[PDB]
């Protein structure tokens, strides 16, 4: 892994100050070392604990945990709500006709 | 949901 950022891309807050000026780990991108704190990222404390676990990459550096492909700045893709891996819309199992309004969660966090 | 291009 990349060498973390000690600072919040978002914030600019060490781990010592989030937006509120209040201590908070940073998350750190595997990839590229950006790092977040889990309050700017808008994780709920249940997210930040699976991603804290995980080889956690940032928006820009995620890739599609089906296919990996390295894909164009063009795609989109879902960020599940358990764990923020992405996936492609042609890639997520159970297919989807379309987007949910709620929560998305990931083939890997409930296989099915 | 969230996605790449919304967030
Ligand atoms: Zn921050
Ligand atoms: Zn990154
Ligand atoms: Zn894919
Ligand atoms: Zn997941």
């Amino acid at each position: 892994h990349m060498e973390p950022i000690p600072i919040c891309s978002f914030c600019l807050g060490t781990k010592e100050q989030n937006r509120e000026k209040k201590p908070e780990e940073l998350i750190s991108c595997a990839d590229c070392g950006n790092s977040g704190h889990p309050s700017c990222l808008k994780f709920s404390p249940e997210l930040t604990v699976r991603v804290k676990a995980l080889r956690w990459q940032c928006i820009e550096c995620k890739t599609c945990s089906s296919c990996r492909d390295q894909g164009k700045n063009a795609d989109n893709m879902l960020f599940c709500d358990s764990c923020d891996r992405g996936f492609h819309m042609e890639c997520c199992d159970p297919p989807l006709t379309r987007m949910p309004k709620g929560m998305w969660i990931c083939q890997i966090c409930r296989p099915r | 949901a969230r996605t790449k291009q919304t967030a």
